[PDB]
């Protein structure tokens, strides 16, 4: 009961999901063997672990997950690596040949020999699980098979899975900061089926989380191993409601449509505190107050969009630890008296928590701390407009005289579809401004 | 829901019931919480709920009080969990003869609080000359009264030395 | 006269645990199920909520709702959990995720047949109930959806039995959902036309008689839902006991509900005080009285002296004298007429019952139709109106199946009802 | 010359924690086994025992 | 002094506060120096015990235990300075003489009742 | 509940606050550890969950020389890793630089601290902010957090304890540059202004307490004691108890008039506090004589506009008022004529601590002295002077005009420079 199928796409979404399961079997309490530990091999088990894995008849279990990549070598280091007998030798599919940073190439030349394979991999699991929340997809659209076969695998599960749930933590490009060059091609390509095909996208660009590593967890030189244990931290936050037993438990839908105003605007701002070192995590007085108010704090969150420049919409609170209902309704009221952050108008309540009792797990050799307690706060508001401004200006300079086109257009992809890309994030910056307007 | 915990099989026998629940319980020492579920579905029987009954009696062989409920500890159920008891709960059984009797309260208030053993039961026994046997007593305890005490602490078995030298 | 209890949605099925507890404890009932109270007072009408199996050992004649079974789970796994029936946990896969469209249309649709057909059954082993309690929360998706349908069904299926509605109507400062006035509106039209009478209940109002009230620094929805639990307690005891002067909820609504419509109460309960003032109070009508009207002793974040109180009801419990239960109210109504309607003399009801609460020497409880609950409808409605607007939080309703039509209709019928608390409360003789 | 890069290292080494040397020992925790934070208060007595 | 504050403690349920004079009748018969299992026995026959651990700290920071500085611990260690020198008074007052006596005589000639509260009250 | 949010600027300040703070932490019985081996710390402290506790204090400094010595120190464990903020590179004696170029970008996260510490207090009494205007940096950033904390929070209570350059001796040349650019924030901006001037202590120091090389150790001690004297009526119960605002509302009688004289007494030695018999009247005569005074202002060259007293110790009203009495009769020194009484007292039960270190004795009795007379005029006059005969011709001027400030600024605050003393022997003159 309560399943969610991860879907892990490109080489971005392959190393966040393996942080994810290394986390997720961390607080299951599950070996990188796949099994119990032996010494606590108790006979019954209980129902919490099934929303995440699998299990079998001689008691080891299987993460409900698909890795997905045309590229060999990022799912040959999972299936070589501490996890190969946690993970099944399929729904691990590979492909052959990459994308190379082509959306053209991943969806339209590269990505059919492997779509249907990766459905019938997405079949397998959905069978098993009798009462299936949704799916989760980690990618980043910066790159090719991260784009082009997530777009299509995004499709290709809308059309055929109908009104299931769907939230895609994707990467998007850091407004600064970018490693590829036609990274900004492919974001504004993907947008168009991130915003039909995918019914929630959560932002989880990569500076943020550099700078937040920097400032609060004092970490020189933080990697993508720190970064995707962060944002496992931020899945697990979010998923563990139904996960463990808590005050108020949410399930996905519970808070789909208390996230998601209108159909096209679900792209929504993530954040998540207190994250902090051992030697700074009892310096201060870590209350659910000082916690809502670190992660509503511009520098506490995962993504650069400072929300004083926009104007919120909905926000999701989900406590962990011995977090207390009428704390979070102090720091609720605190935030409201706050006039630095401010809602729209049309939105007075605008509020949705859910408290658990499960506080979050550090990993072994880490150097996170665990804590009393913690939140994770996903937010739809119109700030979000100034990121797609960022990336659709780099993304005319970049067009204006047919830029790396080439590549695109001999991949089977038309010139016009950048066009109707560009339309599609024009009118997804001029919803999101009409309903920030006053009314 | 990663701490640590002491799992037991243990039975409840509700009224009318022909049968035991056949339940187990884990109790995580660190706190006073305790939660229950029984071993044919896996549904979660008790909620982790706090109990005031000491951590020291929820060794093996020993009933409690669950919010009205006799619930009867019958084995370990994880061997991590009988590492840990052994350590901690180690049983160990004295018996105290007949000419000790106007100090029976002395020597049991000696085990409670100055050999700190915790008293799991303490009984009284009429020996006859067949059990003398059958049990391999002391023969100078055939055909007479004398009390004994099942009682748990670290160290159990020193802890009785030290008691039969300290005491006659 | 059997009263059978229904729990819809998290809030509704944690409130009937700590509801079916306190019964339990004071009809001397252990989650075996085996009586074992001290006085035969308890057997004498254990019947009203219990019903025994063939082991001599009483059941709750309770049916619980949920579309997630985790809050099944939970309730199961409290600690009188098991004393509920096992056919009686109604539950479905997919949960109503805050939707009052999902709860009412497709989900809880396929799902009212089997809780119609449970409640059917308990309602046919008693001789000739008495009617229906309900305990939900309007803010959420399948305690409200489905509480409304459960309503309406049971309204329909039996006309002329006395349906209670516990609701828990939130409010916006101590609030946990967006679409919660959404809900909430799509919930009370249905009420006030399917309800015999609606027992308004506010957390923000429980937050502060845990905090000013009992003193208690942090006490959790433990705590919250014992004072509901003790409401419903001593809304139902006379029934369950005798007394010097016995009511009954056919005698509350008709002292209580002058006009169809008029039937939403705030409820209060007393004594209440800390563990350190205790001892520093004595125990008595006199100071049982000045609490009733009270408003931090007011159970339904309502401001009470904004409005005139139709009527309202005093269920004490108690060995007491029937001169200080009724002279002192007619003090109340002579010092406070202006807080009480003119047209309507004496807008007191007062019932007496000779057995206390468990712990208590002597206490009592307040239901009030005063119009002062207009003040959170309006407020609510406004809410409502100020996401209706710009559509928001709609595309959800619509594929659900709801119309704009109907939405409209649930915002006049808040209107309707808010207009006629108002035309009370102004208008003279 | 690229035999000889062995002896060079590299200046910072990666995901390096920069610790100040606290005193754990005197301050009674363990960074690593203690759950850093506030114990939330447990306000003494219930609606239970107050009733 | 852990082992201090427990047989305090522990006499003072066992036997009732007012009556704390029992281990220092117990501990006056027993002979200076006395043997720590005779001390045992003596001090606990009045149902006063003493964990093991306990003991081993009283018999490390004390085969022989100084008594008489058992006893000026007993009666010494407790006590604030305030209460140190108003019982150190009263001694005197009681016992002019410093000879480590006191009779019935001179107790209730020094001893003082008019102004309790509760004859006062009647 | 009655928490007093602590701020440190510049070196000056830095050293003042961690003076301070070695006095507060012994004052509580607060190891440097930060956890004792009564909500009395509340005040200074925030306690933690681990049974230990933090300072509520921002040290401050566009230089890091100050901020690592307070990070590698004896307090590391006492102090926060943050709010602890360092800059990149200081003012250097530099207003310009101080309040426009340089410090405009740490001034920002700088009230993001505070603002965290305020959100953490609750009863929050007032910010008290320790620094020198002589300063490049303490006289920049504070005017910019200062301004900034009044913009944010209003009129909330804000203390400046301010080392303003002594008329004789001073350590830069473009100290009255800085003094005078700097009055003008100190004045519109900060709600009560303390005197703490160097060559002064220097002298009380050297006179009274008998040390032949006292140092800016010494005097950042005695200037933490007098804090903690001023402080202790809301830290301690006493027979007169005097909050911030309390004080405020009797030595603020105008609102451009908010500077302060402090003085401290007795301030004696190990040998000579023994044979001393310390009684009240003998304490208030000490402290009424120049000597005892801290500040380079002479009691006798002015009118004492108003006088408040924490005495602390064993010290009762009915010695406190024979020592009124006795400074009423004895004409050292006048007050001002519409102003009858005078005089405010805030008794405290608790006696002075002294800190590892230091040479002050403890005395179980004590008392400062918090005044507002006309008589600080003199020392502006001393200022102005001072900054006019070098801005005469137009000296250390290109340093300012080429960051970013306009000349005429100089022109502004020696006009309300000016304006001060014109206030000030305007509210002084007689009827
Ligand atoms: N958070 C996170 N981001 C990553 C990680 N690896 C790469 N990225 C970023 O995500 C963007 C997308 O790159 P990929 O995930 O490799 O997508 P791709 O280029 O199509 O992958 P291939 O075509 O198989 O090489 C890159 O430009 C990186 O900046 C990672 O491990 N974690
Ligand atoms: N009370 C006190 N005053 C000091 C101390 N050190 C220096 N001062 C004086 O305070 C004045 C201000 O100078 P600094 O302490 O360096 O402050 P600052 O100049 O703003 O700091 P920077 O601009 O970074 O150099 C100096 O002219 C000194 O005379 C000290 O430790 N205690
Ligand atoms: N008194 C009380 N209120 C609760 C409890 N749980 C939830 N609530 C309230 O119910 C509201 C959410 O309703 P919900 O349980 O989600 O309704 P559902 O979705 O239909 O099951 C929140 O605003 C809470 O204030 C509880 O245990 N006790
Ligand atoms: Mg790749
Ligand atoms: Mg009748
Ligand atoms: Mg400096």
């Amino acid at each position: 009961m309560r399943e969610a199928i991860c879907i892990h796409i490109g080489q971005a979404g392959c190393q966040v999901g393996n942080a994810c399961w290394e986390l997720f079997c961390l607080e299951h309490g599950i070996q990188p063997d796949g099994s119990m530990p032996s010494d606590k091999c108790i006979g019954v088990e209980d129902d919490a672990f099934n929303t995440f894995f699998s299990e079998t008849g001689a008691g080891k279990h299987v993460p409900r997950c698909l890795f997905l990549d045309l590229e060999p070598t990022v799912v040959d280091e999972v299936r070589t690596g501490t996890y190969r007998q946690l993970f099944n030798p399929e729904q691990l599919v590979s492909g052959k040949e990459d994308a190379a940073n082509n959306y053209a190439r991943g969806h339209y030349t590269i990505g059919k020999e492997i779509v249907d394979l990766a459905l019938d991999r997405i079949r397998k699991l959905a069978d098993n699980c009798t009462g299936l929340q949704g799916f989760m997809v980690f990618h980043a659209v910066g790159g090719g098979t991260g784009s082009g076969l997530g777009a299509l695998l995004l499709e290709r599960l809308s059309v055929d899975y109908g009104k299931k749930s769907k939230l895609g933590y994707t990467v998007y490009p850091s407004p600064q900061v970018s490693t590829a060059v036609v990274e900004p091609y492919n974001c504004v390509l993907s947008t168009h089926s991130l915003l039909e095909h995918t019914d929630v996208a959560t932002m989880l660009d990569n500076e943020a989380i550099y700078d937040l590593t920097r400032r609060s967890l004092d970490i020189e030189r933080p990697s993508y191993t720190n970064v995707n244990r962060l944002i496992g931290q931020v899945v697990s936050s979010l998923t563990a409601s139904l996960r463990f037993d808590g005050a108020l438990n949410v399930d996905l839908t519970e808070f789909q449509t208390n996230l998601v105003p209108y159909p096209r605007i679900h792209f929504v701002l993530t954040s998540y505190a207190p994250v902090v070192s051992a030697e700074k995590a009892y310096h201060e007085q870590l209350s659910v107050a000082d916690i809502t108010n670190s992660v509503f704090e511009p520098a506490g969150m995962l993504t650069k969009c400072d929300p004083r420049h926009g104007k919120y919409m909905s926000c999701c609170l989900m406590y962990r630890g011995d977090v207390v209902p009428k704390d979070v309704n102090a720091a609720i009221a605190t935030i409201k008296t706050k006039r630095t952050i401010q809602f729209v108008d049309w939105c007075p309540t605008g509020f949705k928590c859910g408290i658990n009792y499960q506080p979050p797990t550090v990993v072994p050799g880490g150097d996170l701390a665990k804590v009393q307690r913690a939140v994770c706060m996903i937010a739809n508001s119109t700030a979000i407009a100034e990121v797609f401004a960022r990336i659709d200006h780099k993304f005319d300079l970049m067009y204006s005289k047919r830029a790396f086109v080439h590549w695109y257009v001999g991949e089977g992809m038309e010139e016009g579809e950048f066009s109707e890309a560009r339309e599609d994030l024009a009118a997804l910056e001029k919803d999101y401004e009409e309903v920030g307007a006053e009314s | 829901t990663l701490d640590s915990r002491m799992a037991f099989h243990a039975q409840q026998q509700d009224p009318g019931a022909p049968q035991p629940r056949q339940l187990i319980l884990r109790y995580f020492y660190e706190s006073g919480t305790v939660e229950l579920m029984e071993v044919p579905s896996g549904r979660l029987y008790l909620k982790r709920t706090a109990v005031d009954i000491p951590a020291s009696s929820f060794t093996v062989g020993s009933t409690v009080m669950l919010f009205g409920k006799a619930t009867t500890i019958t084995a370990f159920a994880d061997e991590v969990t009988r590492q840990l008891c052994a350590q901690c709960s180690e049983s160990t059984t004295v018996v105290i003869t007949e000419e000790a009797f106007p100090s029976l309260g002395r020597y049991l208030a000696m085990l409670t609080e100055e050999c700190c053993f915790t008293i799991t039961d303490v009984e009284m026994v009429w020996v006859q000359r067949e059990t003398i046997s059958s049990f391999n007593l002391p023969e100078k305890l055939a055909d007479t009264r004398i009390v004994v005490v099942l009682c748990t602490r670290k160290k159990a078995v020193e802890k009785g030395f030290a008691f039969v030298e300290r005491t006659t | 006269r059997e009263i059978v209890s229904c729990q819809a949605g998290q809030c509704g099925n944690q409130i009937g645990s700590k509801f079916w507890e306190v019964i339990s404890d004071e009809h001397g009932v252990d989650p075996t199920g085996t009586y074992q109270g001290d006085s035969d007072l308890q057997l004498e009408r254990i019947n009203v909520y219990f019903d025994e199996s063939s082991g001599g050992r009483y059941v709750p004649r309770a049916v619980l709702m949920d579309l997630e079974p985790g809050t099944m789970d939970s309730v199961r796994a409290g600690p009188y959990g098991q004393l509920f029936r096992p056919d009686n946990f109604i539950f479905g896969q997919s949960g109503a995720g805050n939707n009052w469209a999902k709860g009412h249309y497709t989900e809880g649709a396929e799902l009212i047949d089997s809780v119609l057909d449970v409640c059917r059954k308990e309602a046919e082993s008693c001789d000739c109930l008495q009617g229906f309690q309900l305990s939900h929360s309007l803010g959420g998706g399948t305690g409200s959806g489905m509480g409304t349908l459960l309503i309406s069904k049971l309204r329909e299926e039996y006309p002329d039995r006395i349906m209670m509605t516990f609701s828990v109507i939130p409010s916006p400062r101590v609030s946990d959902t967006v679409v919660e006035p959404y809900n909430t509106t799509l919930s009370v039209h249905q009420l006030v036309e399917n309800s015999d009478e609606s027992m308004c209940i506010d957390n923000e109002a429980l937050y502060d008689i845990c905090f000013r009230t009992l003193k208690l620094t942090t006490p959790t929805f433990g705590d919250l839902n014992h004072l509901v639990a003790a409401v419903m307690s001593g809304v139902t005891c006379c029934l369950r006991f005798p007394g010097q002067l016995n009511s009954d909820l056919r005698k509350l609504a008709v002292n209580l509900v002058p006009f169809p419509r008029l039937h939403f109460f705030m409820m209060g309960f007393a004594p209440l005080t800390s563990r350190g003032s205790q001892q520093y109070r004595g125990l008595s009508v006199a100071e049982l009285t000045q609490q009733m009207f009270d408003a931090k002793n007011m159970m339904q974040a309502a401001d009470p002296r904004h409005g005139r109180y139709l009527t309202a009801s005093a269920l004490f419990r108690g060995r007491m004298s029937t001169k200080e239960v009724d002279e002192q109210m007619l003090n109340v109504q002579n010092k406070n007429s202006s807080y009480f309607i003119e047209w309507i003399p004496n807008n007191i009801k007062s019932s007496i019952c000779d057995i206390p609460p468990k712990g208590l020497k002597m206490s009592v409880t307040f239901i009030g139709n005063n119009t002062c609950i207009q003040e959170m409808f309006r407020r609510v409605g406004e809410q409502f109106t100020g996401m209706f607007r710009r559509k928001a939080f709609l595309h959800w309703y619509t594929g659900e199946g709801m119309d704009e039509m109907e939405f409209t209709e649930a915002e006049s019928n808040m209107n309707d009802l808010v207009s006629e608390y108002q035309q009370y409360q102004d208008a003279t003789v | 010359v690229m035999a000889g890069y062995r002896s060079v290292d590299v200046l910072h080494p990666v995901g390096e924690q920069l610790t100040r040397n606290y005193d754990w020992e005197s301050a009674g925790i363990d960074p690593t086994q203690y759950r850093f934070g506030k114990r939330s208060t447990s306000s003494d007595g219930t609606t239970a025992t107050a009733l | 002094k852990p082992f201090l504050a427990d047989i305090l403690n522990k006499a003072a349920e066992r036997l009732g506060h007012k009556q704390l004079w029992r281990v220092a009748s117990q501990l006056e018969r027993l002979p200076s120096p006395a043997s720590a299992d005779v001390a045992r026995d003596a001090l606990r026959d009045i149902c006063v015990f003493l964990s093991d651990e306990d003991y081993a700290h009283m018999c490390e920071t004390y085969r022989m235990i100084d008594t008489a500085a058992l006893i000026e611990s007993l009666s010494t260690a407790p006590l604030t300075p305030r209460r140190r020198h108003v019982v150190n008074l009263a001694v005197h007052k009681l016992d002019p003489n410093a000879t480590g006596i006191i009779s019935y005589i001179t107790l209730s000639d020094h001893y003082d009742v008019l102004r309790h509260p509760e004859v006062r009250n009647g």
